[PDB]
RNA sequence: UUAAUAUUUGUUUAAUGAAAAGUAUUUUAUUAUUAUAUUGUAUAGUAUUAUUAUAGUGUAUAGUUUUUUAAAAAUAUAAAAAUA
């Protein structure tokens, strides 16, 4: 129903909004437009510890 | 390109067969009646929206 | 209405699989390419241990004390290991109702890809693309 | 002729239900009234008591057919089939016996 | 309470071992959750044809298709254990099927009584 | 207000949902056996086993012993039907052939029969299933169905066959 | 009611319309997850007697 | 609603609410059975409604006795 | 059949909402391949 | 015409058949006796050779029908086509084998003669 | 010439030959998963003139596996068992 | 005449024989059940049970 | 607000040539000199014969 | 050992010959003069062969395209007489019993 | 009669385990490992082979393979200049 999608040469950008498919290195903007129970796509891992702490101490004193 | 046409040639290949069989000269062979009349029929139903149906 | 680029561009960075990599939980290496059995949290940083991003197994992503899953997929670094915020806080032992001693992550930094460093990383870079020089 | 039925038939229109049904076919459940009438007709002997007593027609007993075709006819009981209620008299009702064809014999 | 052990309701084992409609022989002593009385019915039926739901996660008795048939299951000879598999509890339930010998005139029996080549396929033989 | 009740005749109508015959007319793979029991069996039964009522019933004792006449018989003339599948064992030497068991049986019971009657002593494990009898329909459509049986593969210690002469 | 007028908020496209075919046992083996469900006294004996 | 007969082998509109039918798919008409349900009795052996019994004793006759 | 698309013997007019249910019965079927389900046709008693 | 929409048919081809090294003396008037097999050869050109790459590019798609999963999905496409109502479709029991071993050594031993 | 087969593969790999079959194919074709079934490649009876039709002659290769089932998919009491 | 063993009892037999061959190594031998007390473990809070899955 | 249609005004579109040229009407044709069979002047045979002399 | 299972099958059958129909069956006129571990003892033959007969009659309605109908079809109803008449000699002495 | 009708039209697959539900003739469905009786494994529902991924775990590059047609009006969507 795309305009985009029935003309004939199809965009890079345009190939890329058809890559729904739940692989390594996809569109994970596209991926994550469809529901969690949809797409396996969990929480996003923040790496917390002294390793951030003492950094942002550094900056901050 | 018609149906009919297929089943009516079946037809003749069958009647030229038999009347071959029968004796007949084949290059003098001509259609003196061809008719059809009703046969037997069959029922199909026919599921229309809003709880409605039909026998095709 | 998600608010972050797809496919982020790593030409100012590139951000790939370093050839020796070992574990935080475990200390021993992992492998590199051939199976995304690992769990990759790129921040782009060289920041001691194992730059551009640590390195987990799926099995071991656990707390280290406790030896239990993650609640919001949120590990604590402590002297090396990694523990849990509730563990990392001081309160006591929670026992999850879902999945025990396995957290819920994706593999090869496919959870943590939506977040990070993306194109242009620096002001200074577009400057460079638009001035003729 | 069910090759020559498909093949006169146009290959759009689609038969479903080929190989199941939508209902049970075992649950069951009584024939139709003609194919009633029809067992009926043929199998009469599976009624109660249909068999004539007292039986008194042996085979070796000279008989006269006394109505129907060979009226008049005089002959010796060959065979019984007594729940059938029927005799097989000597060279009365002689009809050709069609033996088809088989692999190895012609059709006698 | 109920005549049948509890292990029928919920087994021993944690995975739910000794679950069913276990019938018994008549001259048994053990007893058995086989009862069809028009309170029981209702159970027994559900077993045959709803199943048992475990809490582990599985189906026990029934778990789908061809529907058990209790009034043909071998009678129960025993009870678990989590030691062994089985205990034989009632052993004069298990058939021990035993034949006498030739001793005697029984080397002249034949199957049948005498009376005072090259197969064929047939359609029907009478006798 | 009250109906015109001096008009009907004392009898009884029939329900307006009429009940189904409690015989079961399906014969399909999910057929079940009916755990309501009715009084003709229990007559049935003490007609079978001691003459009901032509004979007077047996004391307690000797119906509950072993020497009532069904268990004294079903112990001395045993009467199960073991059958082998010639399918497993015909001009083909394998280790597990095939047996069509009654329902009613056991592992240990077919190992006891096999051992005992036929002297097959070499018995390694069974493999049970339960199948539903075989159904067909003869030629004016009537449904017919089979008895019910058991699908035992025995394994064995020694490759066995049976040899077709050609 | 809200979607269909018989069926309400139950989607045809979500589930099963009528999910109890014939009868339905509400029950759950081992409820409680008793470590030993097999009665009060079965297998090895539990403490010491008396 | 019923712009027509009551039986299924009728030809007119119906409704579910007033004349409920079981699902027939193809069943033979009031004549006879015709080659549309034939072509099911040969192939696969019955018609392909499951509710008709086969009685195919015409055809034993003929062939197997 | 040139003299009849010219006199326009036949209906003139055309289903319209077939070009868009076609490719939302192929995603179905995608869908069913997905789920592990036998493919059915899309009208089997509406033709 | 395709007898299920009616539509004219039309064989298009190229017209310098002799001067190409692939398709060299192929006679198209009828096909071949399988799809994977290699195409028809006139009996005057029955000593004609085939570029090395292509004869292999060939020899590889042919012998990926020469396995038992492509028999499983012929017949299952059987059954799939049978299900979907499609009519002239046999069963899968009825069914046999595009490839079997005395038919794959006959067709070996005529493309050794067609070298 | 030499082409890739699944069981050279698989006994490189050591990845159980049977199972690595059964890696491309529809997991309720060899193992006891919710799956739907096509009508026609169900056996059928046998009628006068041809022979019976059986699912296991017709599709040997899709044919579930019970032991790689139970050592994949189902689990075992003796790990399980506590006494 | 093989006594009936439990997972349990595989998994303690599992943790003697790692502390024997611990000693035979030569390394100090770390029995974990000798921390073990009646409360509990004597030093560790944690918490710790058999058989131990995979 | 339509009703039954008499026979005779079935039969009146028999009478316009849309009904006769869709229905009524014969082919011109010839044998194919080469495969000796029917043929209607345009269209030609899958042949190598007929294909660079199609007739 | 396979001489257990070769007295399933039929003999004649392995040898692609005609099975002869069997005389009669054990009458209950002359199963009234037999003890009880002779009564046994033909109930166990006539055990094995109503397996055998039974195992025939299962292959033949395996394999009824190939192979016509079973040859001599009246030995399991003698069978099911003898064994029938046997059940009813022991039913007589236990109920005098 | 409408009805030479409306409707159908099978030329290109991005996703992974139950239970309710369904019983469709699984001919020995599987062939084996362990141990130890018994019991049961393929297919929903919306009157259908129907706008349809039933979200219970779990994660992922297997492309995990049925949508005709040679111009037009009206209508339906999508686009639609250096005019306002
Ligand atoms: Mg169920
Ligand atoms: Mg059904
Ligand atoms: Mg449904
Ligand atoms: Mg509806
Ligand atoms: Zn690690
Ligand atoms: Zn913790
Ligand atoms: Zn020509």
């Amino acid at each position: 129903k795309e305009y985009r999608l029935t003309v004939p040469y199809r965009s890079e950008v345009t190939m890329l909004r058809l890559a729904n498919h739940k692989a390594i290195n996809s569109n994970i903007r596209e991926l994550f437009k469809k529901p969690l129970v949809m797409n396996n796509i969990k929480a996003i891992p923040r790496d917390l510890g002294e390793i951030p702490r003492d950094y942002v101490l550094r900056l901050l004193f | 390109l018609r149906k009919g046409h297929q089943i009516v040639f079946r037809a003749l290949e069958m009647a030229q067969q038999g009347a071959e069989a029968k004796g007949l000269d084949k290059e003098h062979l001509r259609v003196a009646h061809i008719s059809c009349y009703p046969g037997p029929t069959d029922k199909q139903i026919d599921i229309r929206s809003k709880g409605y149906y039909a026998w095709k | 209405r998600p608010h972050f680029p797809a496919y982020n561009e790593d030409v100012d960075r590139p951000m790939v699989v370093p050839p020796d990599a070992i574990c935080f939980n475990c200390d021993k290496p992992i492998d590199a390419g051939d199976v995304n059995s690992y769990v990759w949290i790129p921040a782009g940083n060289a920041t001691v241990p194992t730059p551009q991003g640590y390195f987990f197994h799926f099995g071991c992503f656990k707390c280290n004390r406790c030896k239990y899953r993650l609640g919001h997929n949120k590990f604590y670094s402590k002297d090396g290991k990694a523990w849990c915020i509730p563990c990392a806080l001081g309160r006591d032992v929670r026992v999850p109702t879902r999945r025990w001693h396995t957290s819920y992550v994706n593999t090869h930094r496919t959870g943590s890809r939506l977040t990070g460093h993306f194109f242009p990383r620096h002001s200074h870079q577009m400057e460079f693309l638009f001035d003729p020089n | 002729r069910l090759e020559l039925l498909e093949s006169m038939r146009h290959p759009r229109e689609r038969d479903f239900y080929q190989d199941h049904t939508y209902h049970n076919q075992w649950l069951r459940r009584d024939l139709e009234k003609h194919q009633k009438q029809q067992l009926a007709a043929r199998y009469k002997y599976f009624a109660p008591d249909f068999e004539i007593s007292p039986w008194i027609w042996y085979p070796g007993d000279i008989v006269e057919v006394v109505s129907g075709e060979g009226i008049g006819q005089r002959g010796t009981i060959i065979a019984v089939i007594k729940y059938k209620n029927e005799i097989v008299v000597q060279n009365i009702n002689v009809q050709d016996v069609v033996i088809p064809a088989s692999e190895s014999r012609p059709e006698q | 309470k109920n005549s049948w052990p509890e292990w029928m309701d919920n087994g021993a084992d944690g995975t739910g071992y000794g679950i069913g409609l276990h019938r018994t022989h008549p001259l048994s002593r053990l007893r058995g959750n086989l009862k069809r009385s028009p309170s029981h019915v209702p159970r027994v039926l559900g077993m045959m044809i709803q199943g048992v739901w475990h809490k582990s996660g599985v189906k026990l008795y029934f778990r789908g298709g061809k529907p058990p048939n209790p009034s043909v299951h071998p009678y129960l000879t025993g009870e678990p254990c989590p030691l062994y598999g089985w205990k034989v509890t009632d052993e004069s339930v298990i058939r021990q099927f035993n034949m006498p010998s030739i001793d005697g005139t029984n080397f002249r029996y034949k199957p049948y009584v005498a009376l005072q080549k090259p197969l064929a396929k047939r359609l029907f033989f009478w006798r | 207000k009250g109906w015109r009740t001096w008009e009907y005749q004392h009898t009884r109508p029939d329900p307006r949902p009429f009940p189904d015959p409690p015989v079961n007319d399906y014969f399909g793979r999910s057929r079940i056996w009916n755990p309501i029991a009715c009084k003709l069996g229990y007559v049935r039964k003490k007609a079978d086993e001691w003459g009901w009522p032509n004979k007077p019933p047996p004391p307690t004792g000797l119906r509950y012993s072993q020497e009532f006449f069904p268990f004294f018989f079903e112990r001395y003339f045993p009467d199960a039907e073991v059958r082998l599948l010639l399918d497993s064992v015909l001009n083909n030497e394998t280790k597990r052939p095939v047996f069509q068991i009654p329902c009613s049986m056991s592992k240990v019971e077919l190992v006891n029969y096999l051992k005992n009657i036929y002297g097959i002593d070499n018995v390694v494990r069974v493999e049970v299933r339960n199948r539903r009898g075989r159904r067909y329909k003869n030629e004016v459509g009537e449904i017919k169905m089979m008895d019910d049986y058991k699908v035992a593969v025995v394994e064995l210690d020694t490759p066995v066959s049976v040899e077709l002469k050609q | 009611k809200g979607g269909r007028a018989k069926f309400g908020t139950r989607a045809a496209e979500s589930g099963v319309w009528n999910d109890v075919g014939g009868i339905t046992s509400r029950v759950v083996a081992n409820m409680e997850q008793n470590p030993h469900p097999g009665g009060d006294d079965f297998g090895p004996p539990r403490g010491p007697p008396k | 609603y019923q712009r027509g007969g009551w039986s299924p082998g009728s030809k007119h509109q119906k409704h579910m609410t007033l004349n409920p039918t079981l699902y027939l798919y193809r069943f033979p008409g009031p004549h006879g059975p015709g080659p549309y349900t034939m072509k099911y009795w040969w192939t696969l052996g019955c018609f392909p409604t499951g509710m008709e019994v086969p009685f195919r004793l015409h055809e034993f006759l003929s062939t197997y006795q | 059949s040139q003299f009849l698309k010219r006199t326009f013997v036949g209906g003139m007019g055309y289903n319209v909402k077939r070009p868009y249910r076609i490719e939302i019965r192929m995603e179905h079927d995608k869908k069913r391949r997905m789920r592990r389900r036998n493919i059915g046709c899309r009208r089997m008693m509406k033709s | 015409r395709r007898r299920t929409d009616a539509v004219a048919m039309y064989f298009v081809e190229y017209k310098n058949r002799d001067m190409s090294d692939n398709h060299k003396g192929e006679d198209y008037s009828a096909g071949p006796e399988r799809f994977f097999l290699p195409p028809r050869i006139v009996e005057t050109e029955k000593g004609i050779q085939r570029p090395p790459h292509m004869q292999m590019a060939f020899d590889r798609w042919a012998s990926k029908f020469k396995t038992e999963e492509f028999h499983h999905w012929w017949r299952l496409r059987h059954a799939k086509l049978r299900y979907w109502g499609v009519r002239n479709v046999p069963h899968p029991s009825d069914v046999d084998p595009l490839w079997t071993e005395k038919e794959e050594e006959e067709w070996h031993n005529e493309m050794l003669a067609n070298t | 010439r030499g082409r890739f087969n699944m069981d050279e593969a698989a006994a490189a790999l050591q990845l159980n030959p049977a199972y690595a079959a059964a890696l491309y194919r529809p997991l309720n074709y060899t193992f006891h998963i919710r799956g739907q079934l096509y009508p026609a490649q169900k056996g059928r009876p046998s009628r006068p003139g041809s022979l019976a039709a059986s699912q296991g002659r017709m599709f040997p290769l899709y044919q579930r596996n019970d032991r790689l089932d139970k050592e994949l998919f189902r689990l075992n009491s003796r790990g399980l068992t506590t006494e | 005449g093989t006594l009936v063993f439990s997972q349990a009892m595989r998994d303690a037999l599992m943790d003697l024989e790692r502390a024997v061959r611990r000693k035979e190594l030569g390394l100090e031998p770390n029995y974990v059940w000798d921390r073990w007390g009646p409360v509990g473990f004597i030093d560790g809070a944690r918490t710790d049970h058999l058989p131990r899955f995979a | 607000p339509k009703r039954k249609k008499n026979p005779m005004q079935l039969r009146r579109k028999v009478y316009g040539l849309h009904f006769k040229e869709k229905y009524l009407k014969m082919e011109e044709w010839y044998y194919c000199p080469l495969c000796a069979e029917p043929k209607k002047p345009g269209e030609w045979c899958r042949r190598e014969d007929c294909r660079q002399i199609k007739p | 050992s396979a001489a257990a299972f070769y007295e399933f099958v039929d003999n004649n059958f392995l040898n692609n010959k005609r099975p002869p129909v069997p005389g009669g069956s054990w009458t209950v006129e002359v199963l009234r003069n037999k003890s009880l571990a002779d009564l046994q003892h033909i109930w166990f033959l006539l055990l094995k062969e109503r397996n055998m007969l039974k195992s025939m009659k299962e292959h033949y309605l395996r394999h009824q395209e190939e192979l016509g109908a079973m040859p001599a079809p009246s030995r399991l109803k003698m069978i099911d007489e003898s064994m029938r008449n046997i059940k009813r000699v022991v039913k007589e002495r236990d109920e005098e019993a």
